[PDB]
């Protein structure tokens, strides 16, 4: 289909026994991190709790150490049932609006109000349809429509003459009307009328009648974060905001009213409210002005959950010129908890890569899978994953039907490292530009 | 003068032939209203001139 195979793809979950939350060893695509991957199952039980409100929580590690891994293991134990947000920091560095209102925005679309709606629908196959126009036309109109199960002719309404008139409805459309609105979808053609059809194409897809009643009362439950109520809220089509991205600095008056009229709708039963996650990859890019804001939007009852991941070391906060841990300022992570990310061993290694090479088409002989355990352990996970790509392309071109040892040191040979292209730049320092500009040329 | 009423203009409530519940249906075929796929069902197996016995209590009969 259309989602093609990224870096994270394997992974469908925690992996962790939904009794105690006790990670399993292997399961799900996750493999160890398991004191991880238990304290972010914890996390999952608080968000989907609902109960509390604006905890921030850092996956502090190494790189390649399955930071972003378990950030994945939890969107998708959560599934589409709650607001998972995703923000890289450099996002919030809009031209568009100050970065304050951009962490505002970010935090209004992982709260969600859910909203259950019946319509009667009523759907089935056109059997006729006949129109008088006079010459005026829509004077009036019958429309024969049918199930597998009922039969009836309907007297429209002149409005319902002009929506089958714009619909092109015509004898054998499979249709659905969303009879509060009158918009008519049509749904397909019928089988059974493929000779009526003479101008559509043979590519022409055909489906069977519908089954059971005619009009049915469907329920639809909608899901409306807070953010889109108040980009709605904004201008005569706010609502276009939520796609062509130019909002404004919206008027914190408008959020204050939204906020109230949220909480009307929850004592009414109206509404319920659905609490969400915001995830922050890279928090070590957000600046000093960024975490004095932050300090305070969690302490609010409209507050996600947040998460956070970083790298660093004990390094340079942005927009000061000190250093504090995380890269964080130790104002904010008062205010978190930390969970760490430790380096995989061999045997974790070799499974990851395996895993990696079934989501993968590739067939992997043992000694390949060894030897890329090895480059591994001395050049890195992300590597050794990219070599099992390379590597079937590689047998491919020589029509192997197995990745072999010999594919693997082609490709070990033809793409370095990144110890291995360091050491190249510190060799060729005088043919590369240096820190100075300098460079030579010649031979 | 023992003339003395007239029809209302007041639109009329569609109840099923068979059953009396509210039909939101009406059948092409045998023009009776219906209530649902069941009595569709039933009233699509009715014996001959059962139909029109159905429409003489709503007074629509062939006549
Ligand atoms: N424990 C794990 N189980 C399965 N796959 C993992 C695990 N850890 C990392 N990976 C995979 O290896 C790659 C590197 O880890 P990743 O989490 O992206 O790095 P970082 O921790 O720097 O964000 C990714 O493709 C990720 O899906």
């Amino acid at each position: 289909g259309l989602n093609l195979i990224a870096a994270h793809s394997h992974i469908r979950g925690l992996g962790v026994d939904a009794d105690t939350l006790e990670p399993r060893p292997s399961s799900q695509g996750l493999v160890g991190q398991e004191k991880a991957r238990k304290a972010a199952a914890v996390v999952l039980e608080m968000i989907k709790q609902g109960k509390i409100a604006g905890r921030a929580v850092l996956i502090a590690g190494p790189p390649s150490t399955g930071k972003t891994a378990i950030a994945m293991g939890m969107a998708q134990s959560l599934g589409q049932d709650v607001p998972f947000t995703t923000l890289a920091a450099s996002e919030i560095f809009s031209l568009e609006m100050s970065k304050t209102e951009a962490l505002t925005q970010a935090f209004r679309k992982s709260i969600g109000v859910r909203i259950k709606e019946e319509s009667e629908i009523m759907e089935g196959e056109v059997v006729e349809i006949q129109i008088d126009r006079s010459t005026g036309g829509a004077k009036q109109g019958k429309l024969t429509i049918k199930t597998t199960d009922m039969e009836a002719i309907y007297d429209m309404g002149s409005k319902m003459i002009d929506a089958m008139t714009k619909e092109r409805v015509m004898a054998g459309d499979i249709i659905s009307i969303d009879k509060s609105s009158g918009k008519i979808t049509k749904l397909g053609r019928s089988y059974a009328r493929s000779r009526d059809y003479d101008a559509m194409g043979v590519d022409t897809k055909f489906l069977q009648c519908p089954e059971g009643e005619l009009q049915k009362r469907k329920e639809v439950v909608h899901t409306v974060s807070l953010h889109e109520i108040d980009v709605i809220n904004s201008r005569t089509q706010g609502f276009l905001a939520l796609f062509s991205g130019d909002t404004g600095e919206i008027r914190s008056e408008i959020r204050d009213q939204i906020n109230t009229k949220v909480a009307e709708w929850k004592e009414e039963g109206k509404a319920e409210i659905v609490p969400g996650v915001l995830f922050i990859d890279e928090v070590h890019m957000l600046d000093i002005e960024c975490f004095s804001y932050i300090n305070r939007a969690l302490e609010s009852d409209l507050a996600p959950i947040v998460i956070m991941a970083s790298n660093r070391g004990v390094s340079r906060i942005r927009g000061t010129d000190y250093k504090s841990p995380h890269g964080l300022p130790l104002d904010f992570l008062d205010r978190v908890v930390i969970i760490n990310t430790h380096p995989y061993t061999p045997d974790e290694l070799r499974q990851i890569l395996s895993i990696r090479a079934q989501e993968e088409e590739v067939d992997l002989t043992p000694d390949a899978l060894a030897l890329l355990t090895k480059i591994g352990q001395e050049a890195g996970l992300r590597y050794a994953s990219n070599l099992i790509t390379t590597s079937q392309l590689i047998a491919a071109k020589r029509r192997a039907k197995q990745v072999g040892v010999e594919d693997v040191q082609r490709s070990f040979k033809l793409f370095y490292d990144p110890a291995r292209s360091v050491r190249f730049v510190q060799e060729s320092e005088k043919r590369l530009i240096g820190n100075d500009g300098v460079v030579d040329f010649s031979y | 003068t023992n003339i003395e009423s007239a029809p209302s203009l007041a639109p009329m409530k569609h109840y099923c032939d068979v059953t009396g519940l509210p039909a939101p249906y009406l059948d092409p075929k045998t023009r009776l209203r219906y209530h649902n796929k069941e009595i569709f069902a039933m009233i699509r197996n009715l014996p001959q001139g059962m139909g029109e016995q159905f429409l003489e209590a709503r007074g629509a009969h062939t006549v």
